[PDB]
RNA sequence: ACAUAGCAUAUCAGAAGGCACACCCGGAGAACUGAAACAUCUUAGUACCCGGAGGAAGAGAAAGAAAAUUCGAUUCCCUUA
RNA sequence: UACAAGUAGUCAGAGCCCGUUAAUGGGUGAUGGCGUGCCUUUUGUAGAAUGAACCGGCGAGUUACGAUUUGAUGCAAGGUUAAGCAGUAAAUGUGGAGCCGUAGCGAAAGCGAGUCUGAAUAGGGCGUUUAGUAUUUGGUCGUAGACCCGAAACCAGGUGAU
RNA sequence: GAGGGUAGCGGAGAAAUUCCAAUCGAACCUGGAGAUAGCUGGUUCUCUCCGAAAUAGCUUUAGGGCUAGCCUCAAGUGAUGA
RNA sequence: UAACUUGGGAGUCAGAACAUGGGUGAUAAGGUCCGUGUUCGAAAGGGAAACAGCCCAGACCACCAGCUAAGGUCCCAAAAU
RNA sequence: GACAAUGGUAGGAGAGCGUUCUAAGGGCGUUGAAGCAUGAUCGUAAGGACAUGUGGAGCGCUUAGAAGUGAGAAUGCCGGUGUGAGUAGCGAAAGACGGGUGAGAAUCCCGUCCACCGAUUGACUAAGGUUUCCAGAGGAAGGCUCGUCCGCUCUGGGUUAGU
RNA sequence: UAGGCCCAAGCGACUGUUUAUCAAAAACACAGGUCUCUGCUAAACCGUAAGGUGAUGUAUAGGGGCUGACGCCUGCCCGGU
RNA sequence: UCCUAAGGUAGCGAAAUUCCUUGUCGGGUAAGUUCCGACCCGCACGAAAGGCGUAACGAUUUGGGCACUGUCUCAACGAGAGACUCGGUGAAAUCAUAGUACCUGUGAAGAUGCAGGUUACCCGCGACAGGACGGAAAGACCCCGUGGAGCUUUACUGUAGCCUGAUAUUGAAAUUCGGCACAGCUUGCCCUAGCUGUGUUGGCUUUCUAACCCGCACCACUUAUCGUGGUGGGAGACAGUGUCAGGCGGGCAGUUUGACUGGGGCGGUCGCCUCCUAAAAGGUAACGGAGGCGCUCAAAGGUUCCCUCAGAAUGGUUGGAAAUCAUUCAUAGAGUGUAAAGGCAUAAGGGAGCUUGACUGCGAGACCUACAAGUCGAGCAGGGUCGAAAGACGGACUUAGUGAUCCGGUGGUUCCGCAUG
């Protein structure tokens, strides 16, 4: 309130709307990938029993921030640009 | 009880990483003939909620 | 009875010089708000659509004599 | 007119009335108040009144929820928020 | 203590009477200096503005749930459980559903250490280039009567024509 | 005089806002109820450090309020102050 | 010897006199409205008889010590008949 | 050791005093607890001891915890007690004396005289009250004084209908 | 114990009535005047209704408005409501 | 002669009405703002919110007499109750503590309590009321509170109720008059003015009886002015009643009805621009002193090129003091759309050609600033205009010419689209 001045939150405009089909992904980086034996087979089951992943929103995305260091195939629902090129120049694999 | 969001203010900002609160501006609603090309083009740009507001109305976004 | 129809006033507009001879400015500086010129843009200085006298460059503020009665400000870069 | 009101008699552990200032279901239903005034809105389907209970009541075995490897009456708690 | 002009004490001080938690003591006070109670409310109150006859008792920022901040402590790219169940109305065990954090940007599709705007690899906005989280002391706020007392009134159902 | 009738969003009035149980521009009691009170009053132990304001702006605002200004506590910067 | 930034907590939004620059009023007001300074407010102590706002001066506590300020030195009444 | 700061209302910050209760530890107490009272005691403050008297059975202390935790003011609430003050008042009026009674008499009883009402202060009686009526006893309180008396207190009685 | 009287003026015709508890009046009422509604399950009034008052009345009656004994009178305007 | 719906008649009139006003004149008195009579310039009488009279009446208002008197001159005495003294009994409001003088001053501007003087031995009792801004009641006047309540209305929004239509309850029949469509004729493929039938669609009006209604009669239940049932009569698809709809609706309800203000009201004002006040940065008040704005321009914008005023003197026709022409002088006294100020003669003023930058994306930096806003801006990119080119151009010499959000309309959109399209 003040003091019946317009508020400020009367005085500015609404704006957007929100999507009934919205999705948001679980974001998982390379820096964090490299927890994994160099070899191993990352899939979504992986990552929430190792603990990376702990709600798994509307599927596992991979994302570049850091460097991976070591050989994966990774299976998860999306990609990055940035992270499956990582992954393959590791001599790794990744699947959608 | 939890306390309340205010809905007209949750209708009106956004939470940026660093916890400020990206507005909308006002004078854009009509009227445009009475504004200057330079001036609506501005207005076209969102700013942020100031400090001294921000003292006020802080509470009412508490969950936002 | 008894009235005034005095009583008006606009806001005041701030006007004169916003930076000082020999003071450092960033390019885009106002240096001097006014109506029409009572002071002249100097040496990359330049005069907006309502006579504010601003830097183009960064530089040191310089006012100085224009002729016998005006006066411009100018703005040079620093060595 | 036929018999239908009506009238008379007999039977019935049939009803009535009370309350625990509680809880339940339903009928009907405010205002001060908040909105820094005020009418939409709020207070609130709250208070008060009334009817009906029961030891609990109400609800309940999908003309349901959903959108996958679907679930399988109702009620209640957490969470969703 | 009966020649004296007093918010009553205070500082100085003879005289007289005492003798203690024994301390460079206690009671009284001729006389001198100084000095217009307290609270509230005010620009300012000795105020002739307000309040209290006196004494005693009683008499006003609390608690719950949320928020935020600070301190504390545990663990840490993690942190933490809710209901429930077991237990002594306990600690506690179990319970990972859920919540916060680990990524932002956009109205959104979406893209992602970047994204939005933009025709633009331009410029500009918000971001990246570590630290959180759980419980709890303190402070403050929100919802509640929300520090306490006080209307004139409004509405509902009753009681009254002695 | 006795026995009765009319009841408050209502009665009654040869009319005065007049009477309805010793104050009627709307009786009384109980409840909503701690109505609301931007007003007045009140608000209880001690010392230590710092220490304002009575202004601007906007306000159905003017003895109220909000943001700024001025106080305080903490952390940070580091000479940027006089 | 401050200053600035961020964050936790405030109060304040009735101001007064005096001096001075001005408006207004009547070169009226202990008037009224702005600028500037001080003091009061929130400041005791000394002076101005008494006297928030003037003059001197800012009380941590104690002393039956000293020097000064404004103002004073015949008596009240300290100090020059 | 030095030398610097320390007036202060709203208000911010800090450190503390004291109250009740709880936990644990350690104590006191009929050879006298708490409470109360007095004293010339101690600490920078809130406040803390000690002695003696009263009292008669409970209470400190340490650390931590928790709060119905501190009053001088609210025309505050309840209680007690002052002041005004031996003051205002003692509520329409005519009594006097004698004799009784009694611890006590202007005030009770009896007598004489006097005075007042008499379309009434008389006699009935309906409402209303509900034992106040009668007898004996009493004198705390009530009675605007007094009291031996009373509509008061105690004890025992009292209301009779075919009309 | 038991009228003071008289001359004039304003107001209300009069007897009545009223602010229990600061107003008794020139205020109210009034008999009279006028307007208007009402054909009877009347109009008007109370009530959600039923049921009532009006009225066990019927236009010489009933409700409402205004005027206010009586005498002499009551003019002009229907544009507005 | 202007205007009106029409312009106040009779009666009355300084009045329960007359401000001026104690009007003026007459009466009454020694003296009369009152009273009575008269007058009429009725501030602002007047005919049923009746006009003017009016005998009787009145605890009515008003003026004058007689009588009367302690009302008064002007007070005195006497009787009784209280007061006073004594015995008995014994409250109250009030109250920060009180050893509680006066004067002149001081001071929150009117002092028992402060200064300086002046006066004053300690303690009662009967009396008086100047002060203690004495007690009593949180001023009722005044203002304030986005307080309350009662009241009004052509304030707002509602609403009881009433009126009106549709529809349901709700049926039968006849006449008559229309809209639409087809067809035939018809007069100046289809128009215009008409006509007869043909099909549904519908109005108005009558008639009927069986729904419905009767605070109509009679009959029974039944000792009953209720009720129910039966019969007759009346009425009748109406009325009544339900739902929906429009109108009227202070009858009744909930509320609104600003602030500033040398108290409030009334008047004025409320946003924006310029100047002065304003104390040579900026800022700076008053119901201080002066004015403007709520636009305008398609060029009065951009650009290129070119140009220079107002006035005066002297000559010249219609021509004058000023019209148009000519020379000279003339430094800004002109012009700059529009207030003022600051600017502008290297023009920002004037003329012409070509034009649409009065662009799209933006924007380092800066001014202003509580916020929301407001202002200036180089420069980069795109695509242009003028210019030979440098280059200028994101409106106008500069500063007013404006209004948040919510909601709704319109256009565009490689956004969303509640299982999927
Ligand atoms: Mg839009
Ligand atoms: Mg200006
Ligand atoms: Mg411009
Ligand atoms: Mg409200
Ligand atoms: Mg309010
Ligand atoms: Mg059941
Ligand atoms: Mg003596
Ligand atoms: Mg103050
Ligand atoms: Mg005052
Ligand atoms: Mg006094
Ligand atoms: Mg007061
Ligand atoms: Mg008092
Ligand atoms: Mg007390
Ligand atoms: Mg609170
Ligand atoms: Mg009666
Ligand atoms: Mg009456
Ligand atoms: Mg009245
Ligand atoms: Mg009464
Ligand atoms: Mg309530
Ligand atoms: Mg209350
Ligand atoms: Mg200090
Ligand atoms: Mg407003
Ligand atoms: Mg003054
Ligand atoms: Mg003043
Ligand atoms: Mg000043
Ligand atoms: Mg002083
Ligand atoms: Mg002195
Ligand atoms: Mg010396
Ligand atoms: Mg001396
Ligand atoms: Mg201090
Ligand atoms: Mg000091
Ligand atoms: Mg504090
Ligand atoms: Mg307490
Ligand atoms: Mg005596
Ligand atoms: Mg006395
Ligand atoms: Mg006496
Ligand atoms: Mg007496
Ligand atoms: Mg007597
Ligand atoms: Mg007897
Ligand atoms: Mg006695
Ligand atoms: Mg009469
Ligand atoms: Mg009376
Ligand atoms: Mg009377
Ligand atoms: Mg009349
Ligand atoms: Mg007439
Ligand atoms: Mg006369
Ligand atoms: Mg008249
Ligand atoms: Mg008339
Ligand atoms: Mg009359
Ligand atoms: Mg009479
Ligand atoms: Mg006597
Ligand atoms: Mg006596
Ligand atoms: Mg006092
Ligand atoms: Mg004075
Ligand atoms: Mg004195
Ligand atoms: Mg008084
Ligand atoms: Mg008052
Ligand atoms: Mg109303
Ligand atoms: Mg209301
Ligand atoms: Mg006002
Ligand atoms: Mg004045
Ligand atoms: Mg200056
Ligand atoms: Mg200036
Ligand atoms: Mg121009
Ligand atoms: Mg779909």
């Amino acid at each position: 309130f003040e003091g019946g001045q317009l508020p400020l939150f009367r005085r500015l405009p609404k704006r957007g709307f929100t999507n009934i089909n919205r999705k948001e992904y679980a974001i998982v980086n390379l820096d964090q990938l490299n927890k994994f034996e160099d070899g191993t087979e990352v899939t979504p089951a992986l990552l929430v029993e190792s603990g990376v992943v702990k709600n798994e929103k509307s599927g596992i995305k991979i994302l570049g921030n850091g460097s991976l260091d070591k050989k994966l195939t990774v299976k998860a629902h999306k990609f990055s640009a940035s992270a499956a090129e990582a992954i393959d120049a590791k001599g790794g694999a990744h699947e959608v | 009880p939890k306390m309340k969001t205010h809905r007209g203010a949750a209708k009106r900002v956004k939470r940026t990483a660093s916890g400020q609160l990206k507005r909308s501006r006002a004078f854009t609603s009509h009227l445009f003939a009475n504004k200057s090309t330079k001036q609506k083009r501005q207005l076209r740009k969102a700013r942020l909620v100031s400090k001294s507001d921000m003292k006020r109305v802080k509470q009412l976004l508490a969950y936002k | 009875v008894s009235s005034t129809k005095n009583g008006r006033d606009s806001e005041s507009k701030r006007l004169g010089a916003k930076r000082a001879d020999g003071q450092f400015v960033t390019g885009g500086s106002i240096l001097y708000r006014q109506r029409g010129t009572k002071i002249y843009p100097g040496e990359n200085v330049g005069r907006g659509g309502d006579d504010t006298l601003f830097a183009k460059i960064d530089g040191v503020v310089k006012f100085e004599r224009k002729g016998r009665d005006k006066k411009q400000v100018s703005v040079y870069a620093v060595a």
